[PDB]
């Protein structure tokens, strides 16, 4: 039904660039956006992501597999500026999670940022979020050159060797909560952006 | 580089909402 395994449960995510007008105003742009689920054969996005040592694969043959997702998004690129990220997670249970989100260019990891994050409690339940964490430099540029090229099939061909590698651990037991694959395509100008997920078997 | 829409992918893969 969700982007949800056994013990994690991802609410929302969203990437954006933010303008403050005057000190009382200000303006925000989502490039992506989460707030019956087909499935993807895991092994054909092998190459996309990086391998070798913790690799994607390595990941998912240790499992849980019901914690292993892929999300395509369809991102809106039509736009001192602040740029972006957050996230929030639910679980039943309270522990102390770890996030690893890892930028690759050609299956080759280009980026990594590991964030800690604890729990709140909240109507029988746990909380755990990312607010406004500042979208690291790599990325923003990729967006500008991005937005520099000459024509939307050339940032789809660009893309197609971009992805995100997003895997949430409990950081006691080591076990995987959460892992999620991001591939990626511009949205179709006055589209928005879209997505589709999908469980990742076999 | 084996293009992404020779792979066997869902056909909603490049069905954008």
């Amino acid at each position: 039904r969700s982007i949800a395994s056994s013990k994690l449960w991802m609410l929302e995510f969203s990437a954006f660039l933010e303008r403050q007008q005057d000190p009382d105003t200000y303006n925000k742009h989502l490039f992506v956006h989460i707030s019956y689920l087909e499935t993807v054969d895991i092994r054909q996005i092998y190459d996309k992501f990086p391998e070798k040592k913790g690799g994607l694969k390595e990941l998912f043959e240790r499992g849980p597999s019901n914690a292993f997702f892929l999300v395509k998004f369809w991102a809106d690129l039509n736009t001192s500026a602040f740029y972006g990220v957050s996230s929030q997670y639910e679980s039943p249970e309270n522990m102390i999670i770890t996030c690893s989100t890892k930028v690759c260019s050609f299956g080759k990891q280009v980026v990594e940022k590991v964030e800690t994050e604890y729990a709140r409690y909240e109507n029988g339940h746990y909380l755990y979020r990312i607010h406004r964490s500042p979208l690291c430099e790599y990325m923003i540029n990729f967006i500008h050159k991005l937005k520099h090229l000459p024509e939307k099939y050339m940032m789809n061909s660009v893309l197609e060797n971009f992805t995100i590698l997003q895997v949430v651990t409990n950081r006691d037991t080591q076990e995987t909560l959460l892992c999620i694959a991001y591939v990626f395509e511009v949205s179709a100008s006055e589209h928005g952006a879209q997505h589709h997920i999908y469980r990742l078997v076999k | 580089q084996v293009p992404m829409r020779k792979r066997q992918l869902p056909a909603s893969f490049w069905e954008e909402p």
